[PDB]
């Protein structure tokens, strides 16, 4: 939409800090910084790689816009995720408790806060039982 | 210094709890510590030299106390590490642990004792080293082994028993009247279990040959079945050990699996109508166009991390041969789908020409 | 009561008899009683305590005789669980088994002496602790990793054998007259087996360092080779069940399998037309439109046994490769299939063009 | 046929305990207490799956015919029976003696009567040697 | 006769020569006889009792040499089992054996006694033990294992060495003058010796608490060094045989794949051209339209082992899951030859709608 | 004679050096000189024997300085070998190495005795014997297999540690006035570590049959845990080398594969433009239309080392399956490019009949 | 050729001791006998099924004649007996000894003459150096 | 070129030693002594076989313009070499040292010079860091 296409203008020049109308790997790692966090310059690099299109180590705006404009379901990842799942189900039975889910998700990788994990859950647990079917999760989000 | 407060508390602490880099330097070496003092706290059991053995010993005790309440207080303090524990009501919570309280009961006593106790003040020493543990995870591992291994050792158990008895008795009623060693069933059962570890004290023996050919057979079985429950348990963790190499890298695999379906449902919550999903928008506005912009931030460092997650195993025999077997075999599916895009065209075509 | 008295029956024997669950806490139990017993038994052999020690053995064996009387009985009722023997015939057919018989021999001996029976009281004890087992499979697991090694063992035995024989006639011949020990080549001989088992009871050894120097190489080598038949035997065991292990995951697997065709034929049997198949009939009307209605009712539980056994084995590492081996090969014959569907449909239209 | 059509509505009636023209999983446990057995209720749900045709939880009159109409040889399964086939037989030979299957019969899965397996060794054994070809019977079976 | 005298020869030789059934009965039985031999031999060696040992003893001497003199004979003739040993040449011809020259050697002495030789008379009973083997298979076992060990081997064997030398030596300048015990460094040598192999004599030991801490550290770690070699060649041969268990699978494989050639050029040397090929028609005419039958005969022959072959391997965990490997790609392959018929086809209709 | 000098340097000194024919040779029989020069050296040790002793021990101690030192020099030269050594500043830089200075230190110190030295020259022989390793390949090899198996050593030494500690001070308690024996802890704790390592030198041990009855069964759990470290470490080294017997395979794989890409970049430099790829030039003009030729020479050597690689990895079970993988994977592979083919020419025949 | 039918007929009539038209079991036992071994009756079943066309348990005349006229060339079995081949040469390098080849073929399965090994080794060795080169011998064989 | 093929036939002749029109194996290993190399006389066989187009034994002047003629990327050797690569690359991270690619390449194989392996850096290592990244080499020396 046009108001989209406004709204991602907009955070294009927030990652545009000189304005040259591409996102370098120095405005990333400074905007990153401004949210908060310490993103290695390869870190920042492999963002561009996936969000540059030509491969010139910046984000142009029309990088930009594409992925702003696309959903989740516009990414082809269903059963890597479904697999992804499947770990911390060791048994791979379809149902992960959201016991495990949810201290795993405090001591591993990113772990988030309490209410993120929590709304994880009740995304991720729809029937009510803190055990949590992940390959509906995925067929869920994915969709 | 609050910056530095929480970091050197996390990071200290987890040092302090479960390591995996440096942490045993310091547990060795106050393990070190309380087990010297132990053995000169013996040293003060040799009359000639107990004088000086308490001369510096009671050094020794000093040092020990100190050096474990301060380890209860500050392993107290850098649990503060712990995300579930910060402040009155976790830290005042968490205490009332068994390891924790048999802790302070021992070093109360000791600081009551450092303010003729040498037998108990011995048993607190050996409930400090006691204390490394924490886990149990000794009694844990030798258990698995045990009930993995528990036909086997029971087949040897009794068999070696049998031995024992049969030739114990046997030896007795072929010296009873030549030696008075053996003289009771209770002197045979001595020589026995004396003999069939292979201990040889030497304090009794079979001299009627007639009773040293009872025993010169029934040795060579005995002995070597005694000696079997140590060999057997000594591979079965030189077997678990391996094994669990190879598994271990497939954790090593599991993390970045572990980790990337997080940046997932960090993408799914990213909807702007999703405002219901309020997780990560206040995680970034806790942690803080420029929405949209942290919208793509999370989302984008999920696209990242699914290709973590396509490499989060690397190698493996198996696993590896699966790997290569990935090649060979999906080279030949890229080659398939390229032959069913030419049946599809083929497919339009028929049309297109009729 | 009779719903219950063969349910009880039943499972209570299969406790009692090859359980899987806890029925090994009352077998190690009485286990104890039994085998204490044994023990105070020969506390009555400690002419300092064996007043008291008779005085509470009696006790013991009133306990004991008691336990496996019962034990005869209740063991031969509770194998009313056995379907092949349900009344008159059955239980008292059974009953001949050889355990069964040396078993009531040894407690009706035992009853009589508890109507100076101390040595062969002592045997009867014995018999009982042997009646532990019931099977011999220790001695089956035994001889079949003694088989599986008997070309190792022989090796071991024979050159150890050897170096025993050398070693000691050389001593003998090197300390000939040195010594009042080593004065006939049987003393030697007591002492190369009591040595290279490494026992070293102390009552015999060389002086002259000539024979000394004799010794000191020969143990080296043969109280090694002594110590191998325990080391090979106790490997033995533990390949055996690692490797078992994982067969274990296949007979999980084989389970599912071995039920789904018992429903199978209960399809075939369903057949109105097939009234010679009396058997399933038989089995519902015995356990009983509602006939064509059970025929579903088998007919169905036999689909779903279908995708059960679909399921019988789940992973295994080579098997589990196996599996994925399927995931990959099976997708591509899948899209080899569709491929297949469309050369068929070009082949239709083939004439339909032409 | 008619009559046979006849017969599985008296029997889909008969399953149709509240009449509402479907077989809930109720009237299944229901029935299945009034032959005499105790069908846990995922069992009962899992024979709705693969006869309820929508997937509403019940089992219509439609998929109950389906069913009655269905033949053994309508079934789809012969290499996977055989493997079920070949686990007994675990040299692999093609005969499994009367002996094994009997016992096994006797003590694995639904173990069923005598005469159960005894019409079951003689469909199975046609030779008369006990020994129990197994792959000829599951072609005998299955055409 | 002469069918049975060769049948015997061949067949009962190759019991007596290398057996896969029940050979080792009589030699085993074999083995008791002279073994026991030996073992009265040492009963001579008792004064109380040897007068009865020799008097029976010579009665086992005669039966001794009886019986490995008629094997020398009947193993010579039952070796007409040999196909290039036939008569004159080959029984004259192969008697040159060093296995059968000792043999002989001392059996003629044997028989010569047996026509004050009590030492070397145990000499030669020994080499008839010692003859027991033939082959040697027992030290290339060994050296085989052992070689294959080598650097694990020559590490223990070092570092227990530098621990032997070093702990006796401290001790022997621990102990020096408080024990007429540890007096020379040979004392201490002999001392560390016995130690170390846990044999534990009691003839020698430190009094000086210093030096007993000296030896209750070093005994901690040598004695499980010179532990170890025992331990791992146990295990070496544990994992040998397991492994060549596995190939055993494959060499039952490996005689039907070894006997179908031979039936491949059984069928290439058939040509009636092939008169050159006079090797089968040979075979045949001595072990004799008809010829051309005889054509048929072996070639057929040929071609059922040719399936024959074609199950020569059964089974194998990997070569196993390489035959289910072969069940799902050769279906595949089967199916993808299908497709290769229909484009054939498609490319004869080609031109024949063109 | 130069080429033979640099010949000779070279294969001679990597004989020398590290070596993988025949060099052990040498190697064990200098070490057999040096070695039984000390054992010699002890027997110096006897003063029966003494005088003889030194008669023949300062003939091997002459011998002995002989062989080092002219191996200090021979080595040094041979080690011209060395690539990057040759000549001053090579071979005059290289003699730095710690084993070398301590080398030439005990060996000057040798020769200047060989100008009451009897316990330093003892330290100086142990140091040559020290220096047959000159990598530490042996600790290497230890220190390996004991952090693999950390977790499982440091439970048995955990345990085995609280079992001694126990059953010692109980005993202890149990005949504290009954023996002369019993009468400190530390004499307990002597009894302990002498007992639960099965020495059994039997100066001590219990009388009263209640403490007899104590170390009856503390014996039976500790002798094991201390006989197990000795039987996991034995296993720990036979797994590794199996295993290391499979990579080997591989590696022998790898170094054909580890040359060809040498020939690789040999092609590549050979481009008459590319002058500034002078290495090869100037190799093959060091060891020198011929210059095309010689393109040819090296490019070709190149094509048949690239079959060369192509033949790098012979076989390896899961390797071998991977290859006979390879065999039925690629013939496939084969038929279905074969397809694509067939689709091809279809695809350009629309055209041609449309 | 016909005079290749009228041998084939003869020997046919050879194994057609009852003169059936076929060649059964008992006949084919009773030839081998004359021949002078003892084959199992399984042994002569197989016999018969590899040239039963029609599976009747007897070798009619025109499943000889077949035989009798079908070549080596015309057998369809070349990398089956190439590994058959291999497995004696366990180096797998394509050469193994005369050494080794008379060694087994004298121990092992229907072992020959030594003139049948002989000529095995000189049609399987025709370079001269006693290493039979087995694939080069399947190829000189199987075409 | 005319004057390439003319280069090659004055190579050819200088391995043309007798002149009769092709190089046998006696003029290659006699031409490689004259360089100074003794190869075995199947290496110089293995020459010719992957230079003799007709297979004659010697390499004609036919196969020898061809093969003077083609280039490296006229090879068809892409992932082989690849493999070839990840050997010494035990990591497989795509980034071998110069200090392993020297060390072994003075040690193992055909080691060659110090120039020799300086170069193969210098081409191997563009980026200036020791670490020889391996895949880009090969990408860049077989296109
Ligand atoms: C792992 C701990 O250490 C051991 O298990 N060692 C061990 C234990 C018992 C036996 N014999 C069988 C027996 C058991 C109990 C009894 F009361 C009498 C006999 C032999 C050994 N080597
Ligand atoms: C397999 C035959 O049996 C053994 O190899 N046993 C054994 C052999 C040596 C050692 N110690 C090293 C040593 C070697 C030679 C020496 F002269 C002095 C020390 C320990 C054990 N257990």
């Amino acid at each position: 939409t046009e108001e989209q296409i406004a709204e991602f203008k907009e955070a294009f020049s927030l990652f545009d800090k000189d304005g040259d109308g591409t996102i370098t790997t120095k405005e990333l790692g400074t905007v990153m910084r401004s949210l908060g966090q310490n993103p290695t310059e390869a870190e920042l690099q492999d963002m561009i790689n996936e969000v540059d299109a030509d491969g010139n180590g910046t984000i142009d705006f029309p990088e930009f816009l594409t992925m702003m404009a696309r959903k989740m379901k516009d990414t082809d990842s269903e059963e890597e995720i479904r697999e992804a799942f499947r770990v911390f189900d060791k048994d791979g039975n379809g149902y992960i408790s959201a016991a495990e889910l949810r201290h795993v998700m405090t001591n591993l990788g990113e772990k988030l806060t309490d209410e993120e994990v929590d709304e994880m859950i009740r995304e991720a647990d729809i029937d009510g039982d803190g055990q949590v079917n992940y390959e509906e999760f995925v067929q869920m989000m994915t969709a | 210094r609050n910056a530095f407060y929480r970091k050197l508390q996390n990071f200290l602490y987890n040092v302090l709890e479960r390591p995996r880099g440096w942490a045993f330097i310091y547990h060795a070496y106050v393990f070190l510590l309380v087990f010297s003092c132990l053995v000169l706290s013996v040293f003060s059991t040799i009359k000639e030299y107990e004088k000086s053995s308490e001369g510096a010993l009671y050094i020794l005790e000093i040092v020990t106390i100190v050096v474990f309440g301060v380890e209860y207080f500050v392993r107290i303090w850098a649990a503060g590490c712990c995300c579930r524990y910060r402040g009155w009501r976790g830290r005042l919570k968490f205490a009332r642990k068994p390891f924790c309280v048999i802790d302070i009961m021992v070093l109360i006593a000791s600081i009551a004792v450092l303010a003729s106790a040498l037998r108990s003040l011995r048993f607190l020493q050996i409930l400090r080293m006691i204390r490394m543990d924490r886990r149990g995870g000794t009694w844990k591992l030798l258990g698995s082994v045990v009930y993995a291994h528990s036909k086997e050792l029971v087949t040897a158990w009794y068999i070696g028993f049998l031995c024992l008895i049969l030739a114990s008795f046997l030896v007795y009623l072929a010296e009873k009247g030549e030696n008075d060693h053996f003289d009771t069933y209770a002197d045979a059962l001595w020589w026995g279990l004396i003999t069939l570890t292979t201990i040889g004290y030497g304090d009794k023996y079979p001299q009627t040959w007639n009773g040293r050919l009872l025993a010169a057979t029934f040795t060579l079985i005995g002995v070597s079945f005694f000696a079997l429950p140590a060999g057997i348990l000594g591979s079965g963790f030189a077997l678990k050990v391996q094994e669990q190499h190879r598994q271990k890298h497939f954790e090593k695999r599991r993390n970045p699996a572990a980790g990337l379906i997080q940046s997932a449902w960090r993408f799914y919550a990213t909807n702007l109508s999703r405002t219901d999903l309020h997780s990560t928008w206040q995680y970034y506005e806790r942690t803080v166009g420029l929405k949209v912009s942290i919208r793509a931030v999370c989302v984008m460092r999920f696209l990242v991390s699914k290709r973590k997650f396509k490499e989060s195993l690397r190698p493996y025999d198996v696993m590896d041969v699966i790997e290569q077997y990935s090649a060979g075999h999906l080279d030949m599916l890229s080659r398939i789908k390229s032959l069913q895009s030419r049946v599809d065209q083929i497919v339009g075509r028929g049309p297109a020409i009729t």
